[PDB]
């Protein structure tokens, strides 16, 4: 799972 | 001086000491005047590196604890590991605490755009969520709800006061449909959540500039990324 | 405990916290007691990383300035690089005092193995090149010639008490050889020595156990690798 | 150039 990379 | 801050915090991200990025812009947010577009997301920077690498310790010392716990050794030295652990722990509270202390206090306050309290409250929403990661019992279910409604918050400026191909409506509902999967253990919310952003982004796509178009299909990438996976699990 | 700061130095370094795993092996090493190879090796992997971070830190912050120091900006910007490239080299300074002082009153002195001596003069010559790579003037020699002098005991020992194939006389070998390349711009000194302990390295090789093989050859390899990117420099 | 990496 992959979140907002900002 | 305020752009001296900023300046300085540009140079610690590119020497990769986040810490005092985090410092630098901490005291730019600490001060009354609304971020720009570009302190917003230098402040999400820092404070996203510094959580992340005490994550990653996190995770690796919980694995060697639960590796350990099963015969590997007895009480003290799996003792060594939890009070380990906790100090990681404590060290992740305090960072979250901080952040969500100046959200709370300066950021949500000051915010005139819509555009800024969106993602103001994701982060709210986010660093909550990390809380509730490391946590057990009832401390975890307070960091659920404060997760939850800041998430339920951001949603509804989100919708109203920006298009679906927005980034920070897009990146908002990545982490969110995050949040319902591995937090709340909610498959059909996160599908369904990730799926509906995914569909309203994808009409309007041809109207974006290069510069909002490479930002929204980041994004959107990682929506697919994720509805991918999560398709693979429930198999 | 002495085994149980042993074993947090090894969840630190799994955790990649380096910093601690420093403050764990420092209280081993400030001890009386001589360090066994494990904890020899742990303290070294402790320091060498966290210098690690602030050389590259260093160097970056470095290329900004002198990027920038070519009509990108002028006085007052360049000036807030500068003052945060001396941040780091402060940051630079106080750690390699530190290893250097623990050198010098603990382990050093309690060395009953000539393995261990020539390990711990390695060391100290390792730092004071760190110290010798940032500084200028007439400090940047002292750190030169007390790298040089520590680089020299060591080999003498190493030579007398070490076979060719050990992997501290080899990456001691390595070090020096870099030492006189980089610090003292000595092209033909750095050559020989690298050359010369590949050389002798390499007749014994075969009468290396396994785990002695796999250390000895990947010290070998860097020095062969050395010998040849400073042979395409010298074209 | 590379230095040992212990």
């Amino acid at each position: 799972t992959a979140s907002n990379p900002k | 001086s305020r752009e001296d801050s900023v300046y300085l915090a540009k140079l610690a991200e590119q020497a990769e000491r986040y810490e005092e990025m985090v410092d630098s812009m901490k005291a730019v947010a600490s001060s009354g005047q609304e971020l720009s577009v570009e302190e917003r997301n230098l402040l999400s920077v820092a404070y996203k590196n510094v959580i992340g690498a005490r994550r990653a310790s996190w995770r690796i010392v919980s694995s060697i604890e639960q590796k350990e716990e099963a015969k590997d050794k007895s009480e003290h030295q799996v003792k060594l590991i939890r009070d380990y652990r906790s100090k990681i722990e404590t060290e992740l509270t305090k960072i979250c605490d901080d952040i969500l202390s100046v959200l709370d206090t300066h950021l949500i306050p000051s915010a005139t755009t819509g555009e800024s309290k969106v993602f103001y409250y994701k982060m709210k929403g986010d660093y909550h969520r990390y809380l509730a990661e490391f946590s057990s019992g009832e401390v975890r279910d307070k960091a659920t709800n404060a997760s939850l409604e800041a998430y339920k918050t951001a949603s509804e400026i989100a919708t109203t006061e920006l298009p679906p191909t927005h980034p920070i409506r897009l990146g908002l509902a990545l982490n969110f449909s995050v949040f319902y999967y591995e937090i709340q253990n909610s498959p059909d919310k996160a599908c369904h959540l990730a799926k509906q952003a995914f569909d309203d982004a994808i009409a309007e796509l041809d109207t974006l500039s290069e510069e909002s178009y490479k930002d929204s299909t980041l994004i959107m990438q990682l929506l697919r990324d994720n509805l991918t996976l999560w398709t693979s699990d429930m198999s």
